[PDB]
């Protein structure tokens, strides 16, 4: 028997705008660019005014530029030694993990697009009351005249997390559902209007919301080259990867390379200012190094801190972390703790909160042989 | 290394400028008095009955 | 991995295919044992699967 690696679901990909446009070998510099049309803006007169002059309009369209400009791959160094060696069913062993590692970067890379975003303000979330934040988000789409449908909405696991808990859902008089979709399955569906997809790609105690029409991601194909011994167009989650094998060579062994080539855009507005997505992120109030008080293996022993906030989201890699004894072990900066001598120490983690203000701090103590 | 001459492609994918929507116009009432041509200073008057106390 | 499209910089960092395993294996010998001398399997006991087996 066997036991799959625990590995994160796929959902982003089908739920951003792919490919609207293509052709991008015939453009100067791979880029294509779209044309905003343009609106005009009138005039009122005075009647009877003795000048009878018209201030004439104008009509400007605008434009922006989509472009390719990244090339995703997979590059396996097969030596043949290893072939007919080791590996067996050459078609579920390496090809799908081949496979998945793309599929994979390709929702990073998509992730990395939406989180990396000119959000000039972000969105509180009052784990008490968390409706309040996504109602805050239509509202602000709304100012912005984008279209209310094809909206989506992703969440990550801690916003899922805290919505479920949220009184609001949880208890059936204030939510109206009989059946507590929220206390008996663990699912919130649908709030303000807009469904919830839950994602483990973004940051877990983020959301965002984004119209349609607001990130584009263009995609192409490599053309197998003629000159390529095995060449291949295994499909991806909506996308056809490329893969070739050369055979020889160098090693006298098999290389394999599955990409294909990719390039992302935001769309601003005409004046740079970006309205057709949102972003809201779990407030937090008070941080928790996991485990507690515990002891070291040596005297010169290692262990890696995790800090978790009152949400559950680990903050490990977003707190500064201080010892108040050096002398017998110190802390470094990403919360792993090195012993140095024997006998107790203390452990300060402080977090800077996402709403601002005085960081929360967290004391352990550690324990060295 | 080769070199290439290529087109331009501008093309239009449905990203507009954002507008509002318009609810205003049929909510107030419009066009009660419609012959202000024939009137001085292009004024028409109104006359709101009188009422009177015992 | 990814890399800039039209990079003169032309080189692919292959990845590691790492295949574990780990191993479960027996080391207790759970056991129920009853001892009858021949007077009482003949006369103390009247049902075997009923006085014996079943607890």
């Amino acid at each position: 028997i066997g036991v799959k690696q625990l590995q994160r679901e796929i959902v982003l990909p089908g739920l951003v705008w792919t490919n609207p446009l293509t052709d991008f070998g015939g453009s100067k510099n791979d880029t294509i660019t779209v044309r905003v049309p343009a609106i005009t803006t009138a005039n009122r007169r005075d009647l009877r005014d003795p000048d009878r002059t018209v201030i004439a309009s104008e009509l400007v369209e605008h434009s922006f530029g989509v472009t390719l400009d990244k090339h995703v791959y997979a590059a396996l160094k097969f030596t043949d030694e290893q072939r007919t060696l080791d590996i067996r069913d050459y078609t579920k062993q390496v090809l799908m993990p081949q496979v998945s590692a793309v599929a994979y970067e390709l929702e990073d890379y998509i992730a990395e697009l939406i989180e990396g975003a000119p959000y000039e303000e972000t969105i509180l979330i009052d784990p008490a009351d968390t409706v309040p934040a996504f109602i805050t988000a239509d509202q602000r789409m709304g100012e912005a005249n984008v279209p209310t449908d094809s909206r989506r909405l992703v969440v990550g696991s801690a916003v899922a997390a805290a919505l479920a808990k949220d009184k609001q859902f949880r208890h059936a008089d204030w939510s109206g559902d009989q059946a507590n979709a929220a206390l008996r399955e663990a699912h919130v569906g649908r709030l303000a209007g807009m469904n919830v997809i839950r994602s483990n790609a973004i940051a877990p105690d983020k959301a965002y919301l984004w119209h349609r029409t607001a990130f584009i991601l263009a995609y192409r194909t490599p053309v197998v080259p003629e000159g390529a011994k095995a060449g291949a167009s295994f499909s991806a989650n909506g996308v056809a990867l490329r893969w070739l094998a050369d055979y020889d060579y160098s090693q006298l062994g098999d290389r394999t390379l599955l990409d294909v080539f990719t390039g992302r855009k935001v769309v601003t507005e005409v004046d740079g200012s970006f309205v057709r997505a949102v972003e809201l992120q779990l407030q937090a109030s008070s941080i928790t190094i996991v485990g507690g008080a515990f002891a070291l293996a040596t005297t010169t022993g290692t262990k890696q801190l995790k800090v978790r906030d009152d949400n559950g989201t680990d903050v490990t890699a977003r707190c500064t972390f201080a010892s108040s004894a050096g002398t017998k072990a110190t802390v470094s900066a990403a919360g792993l703790v090195t012993g140095v001598a024997a006998g107790t120490a203390d452990i300060t983690a402080s977090y800077v909160p996402p709403q601002g203000g005085t960081a929360k701090t967290a004391t352990v103590t550690v324990t060295v042989p | 290394a080769h070199i290439f001459v290529k087109p331009e492609l501008v093309a239009e994918i449905g990203v507009k400028q954002l507008q509002r929507e318009i609810v205003l116009p049929g909510l107030v009432w419009t066009n009660p008095l419609t012959d202000f041509g024939g009137s001085k200073n292009d004024t028409i008057t109104v006359r709101v009955p009188a009422i009177t106390t015992a």
